[PDB]
């Protein structure tokens, strides 16, 4: 509870380890200190991950497959190499879409070359080009294929970019290779890095001589939300209600032409700063368009995004602003009264990848609740400066967590509800901790906006209230 | 906007007409979306016999694939023995993948490490990834046992896994009695199944290959069980359980079943159960081994009889009425115990229920995939059910292996229109079920995109999914259920005929349409 | 007309136009039906508040009724004991009925005979009937024992059983030791379940009540076992399976589960397994008894506390979580044995389960039926899942019951919108599920019309039937299924669950329309 | 035969005591084509023995359950206990067209529940107040029967006044039924009851009338009671031959349509047992003419099609000839691929009034013999007939005892069995093929050209399937 307590909690769990990791895992874990406003002083992050220690952690392939690219729903993707990354991540997260699967859209379909022996030995360059020519026969409709470079195209010297060009001139299509090979990087967010700059390069200026967009002085884009659970859907309703005009959703629910229209918009509306910050500084300095960061996650931090995007435009926008503001308020105001009774004072340790681990605390603590502690997986050194502003202080603060890190803490901690991922769920049901995947939403959501801070309200209810928790102990055992 | 008593989730909320019209908006404003006329004439090309053909004329793309790599079946194979770590050399992204993979499956936590290899490992090898990797691998989650597989990335650089581990023994990173089985897992060759055979020959080597002196077949009088890439529990569970009706003494190589459903009781287990180091280094004492899916076990059984000298006999998965009883009565003359009355009983009831059902499974028509003794298994046992398996995909299966299930359909009145395909994925399958279209399918949760395709072209030529396989994502505690055994048939067969009949009640639920035939009793 | 090669059963035969001109000509032509409109116009009413109503208001008529009568009962008891014959003194129309109403839902040869009373034994009684009956019988079937109930025109008349069946051996039709256990039981008294507690207590006090002075309550160290009306025979093995995993001696009396699932191997059992007349009569030298089904067992529970002078344990219907461990830890008190690690860890993996699968249980509204203490078992194990039982229909419940059932639901948030109902039949419940709708029914077949009726005001309205209960005529091989203790909450756990999943699988199948939610991933 | 069938028959008779033995020795007979008077070789139609598991129902079951149940448009009151209306809720498969729960209600189950006050104090005020809740819920009905169930007769009550009461009050037909269990020996005096219940509350309320347009060709089908589809796989071909079917009695029948029988030219039974008391009533007092057809199987199809065709004009029976060459090659396919499959395959039939003799022709169809036939309340007209239908030397057995069916079973091993479900499952452990020939085993329809290629279907998925191979452990 204490900051001495943690501290000692932190230095006891590190004496398992070999001296080598035991020094390293120190510099990764930190407890939050008000008078301390820079991470370059408290912790480090966006390392790499020390062997064996069982990291939660994905790859470049997951980061720029999984996340970036994969949900731009017209396109194909083409998982290049062995039949494994594609299939582990067939239709895993979900981005939503509208679309007709198999003929207009292909998101939670499974492209891949299959690698066998051969290609390694010869390579798949002949093999992708022949690929590109049977998905044009077979899926004729796709608007553009990317190339998600799986771990043996580098190592073995294909040359994806050549066939890129190669195809993409013969068949007058947008032919994208991305490098994200699963040993590059240390984490998925080089995946996001590599992701973005295969946008830049191979999409974005696609349109840049082009003068037949109808454009109004309130086009904006949302960059860098994927429509989890419709996410993206429940706030994109919210800015348009404000008089808004959402070109572009990057890329949940995205299509190529979206992606293709975003350098005429008026103002870059960034939700996760970790995977699209990249290609929102390039916009900046190549067009001009100037990009803000924001936040939906409950009702406060929704209302405070409102009126900041709101006073980037002119009073017309502003009042439409407080129009959407008095609309939505009896509404939210409803989940608070019945909800947040069941769950204030409740205590809240959280992991999860980039931007969420800070991004979702407003809307615990307008139920009423704690966030103890908090991680993430891959996030940089600005995402922790982010954080301590969000954190209160002397809570626990994690990166790159381990498994046994995580348990351990939890075992000292005792917090009422834990929220993280699918390799973390299961092991604390088990210990009698309330859990809630925050990045699937347990297959719930939206939790975006003021229609998903109610099925959030509704779901951190259900999960640490349920009857299920206090039969964990059979009466014969006390 | 949301009603704070009736709170809806993305289904149905999107279906409000605010969301709506925002939605048709989105897309007529930027989207530059194909006109619908010209997505329903795409689609209903991609039903035909023409499309069909230019889809099987495909060489190079893999759509919709129905297996793994290898590394996800050497992990499952390494998690059935006692304290035992699965570790994979390579890089971390693909242990992310296998654990979410199982963890889905079967809702329980899933161990496993990496040595997060990375761009500096491809140009001077892991070597020092192994070391400190097992190092704090053993000193982290304090395995009895680490069992070493490869990662794609680690496989085509040229890792020599025993001289790393070697390696590491001798500069003193993990003392050199402490147990390391590898086997090389390159995801390029064969699949999932491959990556189980690999592991589980490379454990055994490791317990007795240098050990064979002292060792004679039949000492230990038990017989020796290996399940292979298995995920279902109650076929762990029915394996033991019939072997010890009949008073078989046995001994189950990787055993899983204790550490995929570890009791919630207020702690977490990151071990349990398991086949011990003793069993492994006893196995050769045994009177026999009895591979249970022997397709893809075909390593394992060259060591077993090239080095333990079993005579693995001849015996197809234990799947269904037939192949049961080949299995029991072979166990019988191997263990010289008699197939006991209790068993004798069970059969005789799945022979009851066979014919209580007989008249409803008769001429259904099934499109099915999985792997191949899995496959086959299914195969027969429809069969014997009267049933007609008219698709049978195995993209992980070979040509000597459709050659078997050829023969097998041949022998049958009921494998008259039956095709097996080897190498061909779910597209394949999806453009099968369109132009000969069957009653259902049975496979894995995959199939439910298909089952989307059918309808959407017509209730009429909708194709129902009957969920029978791995992975199933989209229900909950399937992998609680039987395949094997007389016990698996009941559950099979159960399930098989009630599906067919909760389709009937779906056909015949029109009040004054259809509801003359919504029988009470059926 | 037919297609060789394609034949068409009614469904869909019956859908070829020539057949729907013919119907619509017969229909126009002669039935004088109402016009379409009208009758669209009545349906609508009947799903209304106002109709409702008027429903509830009915005093004399009874439609769709939720039981059945007692000889029903008494026959089910009777075949749970060894070579016993079932044997209603009265008219055979009955035994007709109630031997086809067994076979439909066990799918299994049921035997019991009728002594064939006619209007003539109404005017000088059955007693001829009974002297031919017995020894006919006897002869012909060769059962150990003749377990008498009554029709109700032998009630009516007034047959003196008891004195019936004395003469019968005095005049020399059976022997005099021959057991003949008898019992009355009045068609309009009670239903089913009384019956079976009718028959039972005969049995019981036959064997016992002139011989209690040689007992001594607990010599024999077991714990007789009372499961009454019983339907599924997994709830008979699992009871026998748990007691066995405790080392716990017992009786179970009554157990017709061998004969309800003799093996199909060329031979017809008339008769299998069953408690022994041994068993019967040693049961006054039981530690304790344990009624299984309490709320239908009182009969029998004034014989075994007033004649063997045991103290019957108040417990619930071992179902679900909370009263599985009460039923153990009442069983371990008396016996003397601990509850073992096995029954801890299955134990253990229920709540795992429930832990798995709460988020798609939660809030999910059920309207069910079926006898008292099955209801309020599957009424606790709901609450316990965080499920809300809106409606909860016992026909042949009463008010100490209710109350009970009341109770429980006050003492837990998920009741607060639940009401009981006793005395009603399923016409009620339909206006219920209309106007007051669930997500889901659980109960027995006859719930199918329900399902029926819903959908055609809309699928907006459907209310999906889960099948749990009695009788269950349209699905094959349920009545294998198990409900009681860890093993059959698990077993209802995941019907449930997935009956949800695959109902919003069905919402989401919609190309472009609702498949955004159609998630591989639950 | 011959010998080895009358040696089976005192054999398994030895168990019996002898006042059954000497019984049902007069219920088993040998069929010998030198003795054509049923009455001279076998009895029938006889109370059943006390104890020995007969197959048969009750007289409630034959009136409600048989004739009154399928009447769609009515609602029909189960009156007394509940058993009796919740065991024969929707077991018998007579289809329908109609809005269950509005304007039909076969499938549902009205009834009085009795409890013991009903019994001390009468059922009759229970009754009319029943009535008038019937009427408040179900508007749509078009008239009510009461069918009595065991106690109503024993207690004195009179539901002939509470029906002529409550009749005249609401203006409705209230049809009393007093088809108590107890009566009769069997089903068969619950259909005489049930067809005088008819005839004396329904059927002579048109006489009055003539608004009614009829044809020269207008038939009704007595005794089809429509099994699976059965009644309208048979009006499709009276149809197609140019006649009009005007009622169906009571497969899928409305009331209005048996008030309109009365003003037909000619009465098609297929049921004899069921039904002739009224086909016989109606041709006293209406002069309508009644015949006897068969529609099991293509032979006696088209023998009927041509006999029924010969009553009529030239145009009707050239219209018979068109229909019988329309369905000639579909007929022929059926035995072209199932014959072979069939042929020299013994049956063995128990049944209950009709069909133990009707569809041999049928199974003669497809190659099979009929080495034993029975009935469960047949009356010696009936063996009459099915004495020519059978071959020489084939086993008879009237009220047949579970003991008695199994013994003959085992002797005479045939390769097909067809009876009912309290038989099913019996001979299915035995390692015989069972087709239920009540429910079709929810197959069929089994009448006309159509219902054949279902039942050739069905015949050949059963006798040939893979499970009768496998009963026995290769390890025994
Ligand atoms: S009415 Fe009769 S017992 Fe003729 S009581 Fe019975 S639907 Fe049977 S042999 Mo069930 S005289 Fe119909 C009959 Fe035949 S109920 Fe059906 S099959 S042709
Ligand atoms: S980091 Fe894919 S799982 Fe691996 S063993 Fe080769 S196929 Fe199989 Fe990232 S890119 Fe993919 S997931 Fe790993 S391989 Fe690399
Ligand atoms: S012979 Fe026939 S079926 Fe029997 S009762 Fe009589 S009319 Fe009916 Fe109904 S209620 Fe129960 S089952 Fe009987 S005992 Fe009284
Ligand atoms: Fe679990
Ligand atoms: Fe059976």
């Amino acid at each position: 509870m204490s900051r001495e307590e943690v501290e000692s909690l932190i230095q006891e769990v590190l004496e398992v380890y070999p001296e080598k990791a035991r020094k390293d895992r120190n510099k990764h874990l930190a407890v939050n200190d008000p008078a301390v406003t820079q991470s370059k002083k408290c912790i480090i992050s966006n390392k790499k991950s020390q062997p064996g220690l069982m990291t939660i952690r994905g790859c470049a392939y997951a980061g720029s497959k999984g996340v970036v690219w994969g949900p731009i729903k017209d396109m194909i993707h083409i998982s290049h190499g062995p039949v494994g990354c594609g299939q582990y991540s067939r239709a895993g997260r979900r981005n939503y879409y509208i679309g007709t699967t198999g003929v207009n859209a292909f998101v939670t379909m499974n492209f891949t070359s299959d690698f066998q022996e051969k290609d390694i030995v010869f390579g798949g360059d002949k093999k992708l080009a022949k690929l590109i020519d049977e998905v044009e026969t077979l899926f004729p409709l796709n608007k553009g294929i990317s190339v998600q470079s799986e771990c043996p195209i580098g190592l073995i010297g294909d040359d994806i970019e050549s066939v890129s060009k190669v195809k993409g001139a013969e068949l007058s299509k947008t032919i994208v290779p991305v490098r994200c090979e699963g040993f590059r990087g240390v984490s998925q967010s080089l995946g996001h890095h590599i992701a973005n700059d295969a946008v830049r390069d191979w999409v974005l200026g696609k349109r840049d001589e082009d003068t037949t967009f109808a454009s109004t002085p309130y086009d904006v884009a949302i960059i860098g939300d994927y429509n989890i659970g419709g996410d993206a859907w429940s706030s994109r309703i919210l800015l348009e209600e404000m008089g808004l005009r959402c070109v572009a959703q990057w890329s949940g629910d995205g299509s190529i032409s979206e992606i293709e229209l975003t350098p005429k918009v008026k103002l870059n509306l960034v939700h996760c700063y970790r995977s699209m910050n990249y290609i929102s500084r390039h916009m900046e300095e190549k067009y001009g368009i100037p990009w803000m960061e924001y936040n939906f996650f409950g009702p406060t931090k929704t209302i405070e995004s409102l009126r900041a995007i709101a006073a980037k435009f002119d009073e017309s926008i502003q009042k439409k602003c407080e129009e959407v503001i008095a609309k939505y308020k009896p509404e939210w105001e409803a989940v608070v009264a019945k909800y947040r009774p069941r769950l204030e004072g409740k205590r809240v340790m959280l992991y999860i990848g980039g931007l969420r681990p800070r991004h979702v605390i407003g809307a615990y603590e307008d139920l009423g609740m704690e966030v103890v502690g908090t991680g993430y997986e891959f996030a940089h050194n600005d995402d922790y400066d982010r954080t301590m502003k969000e954190m209160g202080d002397s809570t626990l603060l994690y990166d790159d967590v381990t498994g046994y890190e995580f348990e351990e803490f939890v075992k000292r901690i005792k917090p009422d509800l834990i929220g993280s991922g699918i390799k973390e769920k299961f092991i604390f049901q088990k210990m009698g901790i309330p859990f809630r995947e925050m990045h699937s939403w347990d297959y719930s959501g939206p939790y975006h906006g003021f229609d998903g801070f109610a099925i959030f309200a509704r779901d951190m209810d259900m999960t640490l209230n349920n009857p299920c928790w206090k039969k964990l102990q059979a009466p014969w055992e006390a | 906007s949301q009603q704070v008593d009736k709170i809806k989730a993305s289904y149905p909320l999107f279906l409000d007409q605010d969301y709506k019209d925002m939605l048709a908006k989105k897309r007529d404003g930027f989207e530059e979306k194909y006109p619908q006329d010209k997505i329903d004439e795409v689609f209903q090309w991609t039903t035909t016999k023409e499309y069909q053909e230019l889809n099987f004329q495909r060489e190079a793309l893999t759509v919709n694939p129905a297996k793994a790599c290898q590394p996800l079946g050497a992990v499952l194979c390494a998690l059935g023995f006692e304290k035992t770590m699965p570790y994979v050399h390579g890089s971390q992204g693909c242990v992310a993948y296998y654990r979410s993979y199982f963890n889905r499956h079967f809702r329980e936590p899933v161990s496993c490490v990496s040595d997060s290899m990375t761009e500096d490992a491809a140009v001077f090898g892991g070597q020092q990834n192994m070391k400190d990797g097992l190092q704090n691998c053993k000193a982290t989650y304090k395995p009895d046992m680490i069992a070493v597989s490869t990662t794609c990335m680690a496989e085509v650089i040229g890792d020599d896994l025993n001289a790393f581990i070697n390696n590491s023994k001798k500069e003193g990173f993990i003392p050199d009695e402490f147990p390391v089985p590898f086997a090389h897992t390159p995801a390029f060759v064969g699949s999932h199944v491959t990556g189980w055979d690999n592991m589980f020959e490379g454990i055994a080597r490791y317990f007795t290959l240098k050990s064979m002196d002292d060792k004679v077949v039949g000492s230990n009088k038990k017989i020796n069980i290996v399940p292979g890439f298995e995920t279902y529990l109650g076929n762990f569970r029915v394996i033991k359980r019939m072997l010890s009706e009949m008073g078989v003494g046995y001994s189950l190589l990787s055993d899983p079943e204790e550490v995929l459903d570890t009791p919630a009781d207020g702690q977490f287990r990151m071990y349990a159960g398991g086949t011990t180091q003793e069993e492994m280094k006893d196995a050769p004492n045994a009177l026999n081994t009895v591979l249970l899916q022997p397709w893809h076990l075909e390593k394992t059984k060259k060591f077993v009889e090239g080095t333990w000298k079993h005579e693995v006999p001849k015996l197809n998965i234990p799947m269904g009425l037939d192949w049961t009883d080949e299995f029991l009565m072979k166990v019988s003359e191997i263990s010289g115990q008699p197939i006991p009355a209790s068993l004798t009983k069970e059969r005789g009831r799945l022979v009851d229920m066979m014919t209580d059902s007989h008249t409803w499974l008769h001429g259904k028509r099934f499109a099915l995939w999985g792997d191949p003794d899995f496959v086959m298994g299914l195969v027969k046992f429809l069969l014997e059910l009267g049933c007609e398996p008219v698709h049978i995909l195995c993209h992980n299966g070979n040509k000597r292996w459709k050659k078997a299930v050829d023969a097998i359909l041949a022998a049958s009145p009921y494998g008259k229109n039956a095709t097996v395909y080897i190498g061909k994925d779910l597209w394949h399958l999806r453009s099968l079920v369109f132009t000969d279209k069957p009653d259902f399918m049975i496979g894995n949760s995959y199939g439910k995109f298909i089952q989307r395709d059918t309808l959407h072209k017509g209730k009429e030529f909708e194709v129902p999914l009957i969920r029978i396989g791995f992975p199933i994502f989209d229900r909950h505690h399937l992998h609680r259920s039987t395949t094997l055994g007389y016990e698996g048939a009941m559950q099979i067969l159960t399930t098989l005929v009630n599906s067919i009949l909760e389709r009937l009640d779906e056909e015949t639920r029109g009040m004054q349409a259809t509801d003359y035939n919504h029988d009470l009793v059926r």
